[PDB]
């Protein structure tokens, strides 16, 4: 029912199919019940997941799951401490409220992260018209275009959209673009005659939501609404599973990794504190505050918030993402499946090959006027140029004097507008060159002609002689003329001169060139006065015996940037395949002029033909390029599809349906590559939604194409590609330096609390203080490791491998734990010891007093001194402790965060201070230190205490051994590159 | 084979042992230098002991704060604290006050030189029977037999913390909510007019002075009501002993509920 045969099937059972007539149509009735039985000619937007679930979808995961777990052993412990009268423990709430806090703005920072600002159902709906004409037992009446009902009568009035799928009975000059099909607005003649075997080529269906450029037709309606093949085009771009995206996956896979850590910390301490004695509640205690100083709160928040540094960095260059996670996904990016008309090209007819004086000359296709010209110094040229001036029909849009040649609006056929395109940029003024030369006959391209003919007058009013001008298909020329232009001179036409005219013919229009004949004949005023009546109609014009001028080829040609931009893409390790709806000789001359097929490859075809051999003797895997149209994929099964893509590394599609992009698509992702698809039509769109990265144009982008894709180009630049392919691979990696550098700290704030469990040390840090270092102090610096400049040359690097390389692997992971954090741990632990030492509690002491210490009903403990202390001065002294093991994190952490900035050069290499908001985010970082250190109110507020410098000054040769060893490391590295200490050290 | 093989294994543990012991190295000469450079008779820093707290015996203690309560008809209630005060100044007997010696001065023992055995400062001399009556000595119920209990009030020692020699420091008990048609709380002192004497400053430390006992000053409660929930706050009067901290409720003061049945 939804494929369509209605095109191969005759009128009268088309009739008795559809119950209907071709000159009365329905009965209203009938129509009425039709339209109950299958429902409305429209689009049915299918619904999606509402923003409150995404929202709540985002408060859940591995750390938030632990921070909800937190919070509530918090508001249980709280609870129960609250029964017995125990009201001094209000730090409990308040750490659940601020984990509540934290989970909520994380889920917060996760929705920003994946919030997408198109709506792709809007932009099909706009293609839908309004208005239909039927004609329902007779009188026909107009009406919206939704109560059409498969069978039925339409008229196909010029300058209207088709409302429906509809078969052609009878059209009287009708001519439509099928470009929401094919990607190609090339004018589509539609006549009552089934020219194809598939309904997608036949020329007696119309297709639901196409323009109709001119004509009159009518036609039976074959599907509505969605049934139409823009109603599967539509359903199939809103319907693609929303797959994550490479950042997702990695961001998952090193949460999974950092919850698993947690819950195994957590359990086996949660089982030692319960075996070495302790109660139920101490224990589950215990186990928020190691899953609190383990877990990275603002992990999720850093990691969004250089992916928006990213996105704001890539719209200054005119490219702009639709959700955050796109700035990564350009990078490992493994291939580009692109579009040609539009993407590749500038969608514009532009002259770019000529053949006179017996030479194939190439004019510049740029859209800039940037490229080599051609030779102009040639009286054959002049008579050339000026037949191609004056056999032009096209007219100009006035007010377009500042506007550039190139991007004109003119009134004309593609053709004609090329042709006076090219004669505004080579000759001076084409509008007033055609007007020094009045034309006192023209025989139009109307028809039976196949060629377009004008009589013209001199310029100079001394001349009283005529000239006439023709132009038409090259072999209809070729018939009419008796005589060729050579270097100026008219040498009669013989064997040698009719071959070399059918070898550039056949050269020229073998690279998919539109080729047609120029040639002039001048004339006398003896034959016919200047004042003759130059009747049409009266044949008067004897059109005989002319002398050739040249040939003149058109091709829609590849925009400046794209051959460029191309080969840095392949030069970067991606493949680029090209998908088109155009014709296969188009298609393989672009993909050859583009990059696409590189010089010297050949195809099956191109091997058969230079060996004098049928293609099915030659080996396929000799051939580099092939080419595939519609049907042969179609006929091809997923194997021989992946088969092929194996074999042949240089791909172009031609001729495909949406569906088979989306086929291409589907079949290099199963493949594990990560795909990009720039496209820029609404047959591009499915292809585009279900891509990783899917790229449209700014520009010559349709609606539906800027809805499906997420990265928008706004300049048509496509040189942005290559940009945005750099910044990602430059994200990734500096997302594992941020990422190292958050994880680093977590160690020096959980073994304090481990330490405290098991040898019952007076509390060396504490869960408010651990908060403060995780959202307030460190948030900045890391952030700031995502203005990095490059190490090496990324361009010149292939795509990493999406299951071998990780974002956070187990060398980084290892390293920044351990190595580092150990370090840290250290640093802290002895400012600890010392800050207890010159108070009067000496180490050994310290070991074991947790339990005296913390005894309300003990108030004059003894010192190392013989000093007796209250529980009060205790805690004050504890405070001190916090503060001190605060200042050695900063301390450390400053010197982790001068450590990574790189991971293989040294920082000497890199330059130190380069980074100017690296270094704002130091000095941000002390400064924030030291006001929370030496604020007023902070000892009860926060339990933060005005230090000592000596306090200050101890953690900074354990900065300096962490800065010393990460640079030995990396000379290390750097020296041996292939040895044990680059496979083990380096990550 | 797990990740990497077995001597991969071996070469990645040995580096990390390798790298643990040098870090451990590095702490553990840290630790010693720390200990060299510390002082062993004066702490370097006192920023959380600018005044001494003070305790009182005997503490029983409810989960809010320090709470006494007794029934003068029952003996079961009153055997506790009876011990508890027994065992507190059986380290104030004379025979545990050998180490120490007669002081008379009446003003600050400072000491500059170690002239005590040991290579040690001299400690001065705090017996039991200076709390007369409060001593047990003579009455063995400390005054709880009668209604009449016997607090034993003593400030926190620090080192070199002088509180002032204008006058000896001096114990001052009242009722924390005066009544207004209530007696004020009545109490004797032992020593006489409850002061410590200036000898027993300054306190030197454990090392210079390993027989240094805190002197005490008893307060006999005098006039207490029956039946009633009294809070009794006792202060130091010194002029360096300051009682004005919200954070703090033990720093140069103390406070007690007090509830005697009847
Ligand atoms: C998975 C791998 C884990 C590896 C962990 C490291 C294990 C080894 C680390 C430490 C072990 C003990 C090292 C002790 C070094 C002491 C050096 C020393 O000779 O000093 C002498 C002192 C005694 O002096 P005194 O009393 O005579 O002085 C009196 C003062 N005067 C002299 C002025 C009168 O001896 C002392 O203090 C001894 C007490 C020292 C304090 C130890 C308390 C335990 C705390 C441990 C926390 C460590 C955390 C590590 C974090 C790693 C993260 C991965
Ligand atoms: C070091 C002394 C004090 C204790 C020795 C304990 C041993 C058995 C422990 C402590 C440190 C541990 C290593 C710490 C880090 C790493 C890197 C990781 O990617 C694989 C496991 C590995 C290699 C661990 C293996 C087991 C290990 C060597
Ligand atoms: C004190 O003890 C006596 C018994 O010796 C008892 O009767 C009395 O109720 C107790 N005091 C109070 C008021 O609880
Ligand atoms: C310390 O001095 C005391 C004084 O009584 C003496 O009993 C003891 O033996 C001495 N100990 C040492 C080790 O000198
Ligand atoms: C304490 O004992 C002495 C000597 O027996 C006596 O004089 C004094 O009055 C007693 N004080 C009180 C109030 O019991
Ligand atoms: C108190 O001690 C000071 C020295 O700190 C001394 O000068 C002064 O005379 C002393 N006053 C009294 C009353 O003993
Ligand atoms: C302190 O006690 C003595 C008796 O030793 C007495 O003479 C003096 O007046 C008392 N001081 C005060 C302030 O009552
Ligand atoms: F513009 Al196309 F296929 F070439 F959509
Ligand atoms: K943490
Ligand atoms: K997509
Ligand atoms: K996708
Ligand atoms: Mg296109």
């Amino acid at each position: 029912e939804m494929e369509i045969n209605d095109h191969q099937l005759s009128v009268a059972e088309l009739e008795q199919k559809y119950q209907t007539s071709a000159t009365k149509g329905l009965s209203a009735s009938l129509a009425a019940e039709l339209l109950l039985r299958d429902g409305p000619n429209a689009l049915r937007p299918p619904r999606g997941t509402p923003e409150y679930v995404k929202f709540a979808r985002q408060l859940a995961g591995g750390l938030q799951c632990l921070m909800w777990v937190a919070a509530a052993i918090c508001l249980i412990a709280f609870a129960i401490q609250a029964s017995e009268g125990d009201l001094t423990t209000d730090d409990n709430l308040y750490l659940a409220l601020a984990l509540i806090a934290v989970v909520v703005v994380t889920g917060c920072f996760g929705y920003y992260q994946e919030f997408k600002s198109t709506n792709i159902i809007a932009s099909f709906k706009n293609l839908v018209p309004q208005q239909a004409t039927v004609i329902r037992d007779g009188d026909k009446f107009q009406i919206n275009a939704d109560q059409l009902v498969v069978g039925d009568l339409v008229e196909m009035k010029g300058g209207d959209r088709v409302p429906a799928d509809i078969r052609i009975l009878q059209a009287q000059g009708c001519k439509v673009d099928n470009s929401s099909l094919t990607g190609e607005s090339e004018p589509q003649t539609r006549s009552p005659e089934c020219t194809h075997e598939s309904p997608l080529e036949t020329r007696n269906i119309a297709f639901f939501s196409t323009m109709c450029l001119e004509g009159t037709a009518q036609g039976l309606v074959v599907n509505t609404g969605d049934r139409t093949i823009i109603g599967r085009i539509a359903s199939l771009a809103s319907g693609v599973e929303n797959e994550k995206t490479p950042i997702a996956i990695e961001i998952e896979h090193f949460v999974d990794i950092i919850a698993g850590l947690a819950i195994l910390f957590g359990a086996t301490f949660f089982i030692v504190a319960m075996c070495i004695g302790y109660t139920f509640l101490r224990a589950m205690v215990f186990f928020m505050a190691i899953v609190v100083a383990y877990v990275p709160e603002g992990l999720l928040a850093t990691v969004t918030v250089c992916l928006s540094l990213t996105a704001k960095r890539l719209a200054s260059k005119n490219c702009v993402v639709k959700n955050l996670e796109a700035v990564e996904t350009l990078g490992s990016t493994s291939v580009i499946c692109s579009d040609k008309t539009g993407t590749l090209t500038q969608n514009r007819m532009t002259v770019s090959h000529l053949w006179f004086d017996n030479h194939i000359h190439s004019a510049d296709t740029t859209e800039d006027q940037s490229g080599q010209t051609f030779d102009q110094s040639s009286e054959t040229w002049r008579a050339l140029c000026r037949v191609l001036t004056l056999c032009n029909r096209a007219a100009f849009k006035s007010g377009q004097d500042a506007v550039p040649v190139p991007k004109r609006i003119v009134i004309g056929d593609a053709s004609e507008t090329a042709l006076l395109k090219f004669s505004e940029l080579t000759l001076g003024n084409a509008m007033g060159y055609r007007e020094r030369f009045p034309k006192v006959c023209e025989i139009p391209f109307n028809s039976t002609n196949k060629f377009q003919l004008s009589i013209h007058t001199l310029e100079d009013p001394r001349d009283p002689r005529h000239v006439l001008v023709m132009k038409g298909a090259p072999e209809r020329v070729l018939e009419r003329c008796s005589s060729i232009l050579i270097k100026g001179q008219e040498l009669p036409l013989d064997e040698q001169w009719r071959e070399a005219f059918q070898t550039a013919y056949l050269s020229l229009g073998g690279l998919g060139e539109r080729v047609l004949g120029f040639c002039q004949l001048y004339l006398s005023e003896k034959d016919y006065p200047p004042g003759y009546a130059f009747d049409v109609e009266a044949m008067n014009f004897p059109t005989s015996g002319l002398c050739f001028a040249g040939l003149v080829s058109m091709i829609d040609p590849p925009r400046a940037t794209v051959p460029d931009a191309v080969l840095k893409c392949r030069t970067a390790g991606i493949r680029v395949i090209m998908v088109t709806g155009d014709h296969p000789i188009t298609a393989k001359a672009i993909a050859a002029s583009v990059g696409i097929i590189s010089e010297g490859s050949e195809t099956v075809e191109d091997i058969a033909a230079r060996l004098r051999v049928p293609v099915d003797q030659v080996n396929r895997k000799d051939a580099r390029a092939c080419v595939i149209n519609g049907m042969q994929l179609k006929d091809m099964d997923p194997s021989e599809l992946v088969e092929a893509l194996r074999t042949h590394p240089e791909m172009v599609f031609a001729r495909t349906s949406p569906q088979q992009k989306l086929v291409i698509v589907e079949s290099c992702q199963r493949l594990g590559a990560i795909v990009a698809v720039t496209g820029d039509g609404v047959n591009d769109s499915p292809a585009l939604k279900k891509a990783d990265i899917g790229v449209a144009m700014g520009i010559a982008g349709s609606d539906a194409a800027k809805n499906a894709a997420d990265m928008i180009l706004l300049d048509d630049n496509f040189a942005s590609i290559v940009t945005g392919v750099e910044q990602g691979r430059l994200i990734f990696d500096n997302l594992k330096k941020s990422i190292a550098y958050t994880l680093t700290k977590n160690i020096p704030e959980l073994t304090p609390w481990l330490i405290y469990i098991t040898v019952s040390v007076p509390l060396p840090l504490g869960c408010i203080t651990i908060l403060f270092i995780e959202l307030c102090t460190d948030i900045f610096p890391s952030v700031s490791l995502a203005y990095e400049k490059a190490e090496s040359d990324i361009m010149h690097l292939r795509p990493r491998n999406p299951k071998r390389d990780r974002l956070v692997n187990e060398p980084l992971a290892a390293y920044s734990y351990f190595q580092i954090g150990a370090i840290q741990s250290f640093a802290g632990f002895t400012d600890y010891f010392t800050a207890m030492a010159q108070e009067g509690w000496f180490p050994l002491l310290c070991v074991g007093l947790r339990p005296q210490w913390e005894n309300h009903h003990l108030q004059d403990l003894q010192d190392s001194y013989g000093q007796e202390w209250t529980f009060g001065q205790r805690l004050y002294q504890q405070y001190t402790c916090y503060t001190v093991f605060f200042i050695s994190i900063q301390m450390c952490q400053i010197a982790d965060v001068l450590i990574r900035k790189t991971r293989r050069l040294s920082a000497f290499q890199q330059g130190f201070f380069r980074n100017r908001i690296l270094v704002i985010a130091i000095v941000f970082q002390v400064c924030i230190g030291c006001f929370l250190c030496y604020c007023p109110g902070m000892p009860n507020i926060f339990n933060f205490m005005p230090i000592r410098f000596q306090w200050w000054l101890v953690p900074m040769p354990f900065s300096l051994l962490i800065f010393v060893y990460d640079e030995i490391r990396k000379l290390g590295v750097r020296c041996c590159p292939g040895s044990w200490w680059d496979q083990e050290l380096y990550y | 084979m797990l990740g990497r093989t077995l001597s991969r294994w071996v070469w990645i543990s040995l580096y990390y042992v390798a790298f643990y012991v040098v870090m451990s190295g590095i702490f553990a000469l840290c630790i010693y230098v720390l200990m060299r450079t510390i002082d062993p008779y004066t702490p370097d820093y006192q920023d959380q002991l600018k005044s001494p707290g003070v305790t009182l015996r005997p503490d029983v203690y409810g989960e809010k704060g320090l709470d006494i309560s007794y029934n003068v008809s029952d003996s079961t209630t009153w055997a506790g604290l009876a011990h508890t005060l027994h065992r507190f100044l059986a380290g104030y007997s004379p025979a545990a006050q050998e180490g120490s010696i007669n002081c008379t001065s009446e003003k600050y023992f400072f000491q500059e030189s170690f002239l005590a055995p040991n290579h040690t400062k001299f400690s001065c001399k705090f017996t039991a029977d200076m709390l007369q009556n409060c001593s047990g000595r003579p009455d063995p119920t400390f005054g709880f037999a009668e209604g009449k209990p016997c607090f034993i009030i003593k400030m926190n020692r620090i080192v070199k913390f002088l509180p002032g020699n204008s006058t000896a420091p001096r114990v001052d008990c009242a009722f924390l909510d005066q009544p207004r048609d209530g007696p004020p709380l009545q109490v004797e002192y032992f020593p006489a007019n409850g002061t410590y004497s200036l000898h027993y400053f300054p306190y030197y430390g454990k090392k210079a002075q390993p027989h240094y006992s805190n002197p005490l000053v008893a307060a006999k409660l005098l006039n207490v009501p029956r039946n009633r929930d009294v809070v009794i706050v006792c202060k130091i009067l010194a002029e360096h002993v300051s009682f004005d901290n919200p954070h703090d409720p033990y720093e140069g003061k103390v406070e007690f509920k007090l509830k005697i049945q009847k």
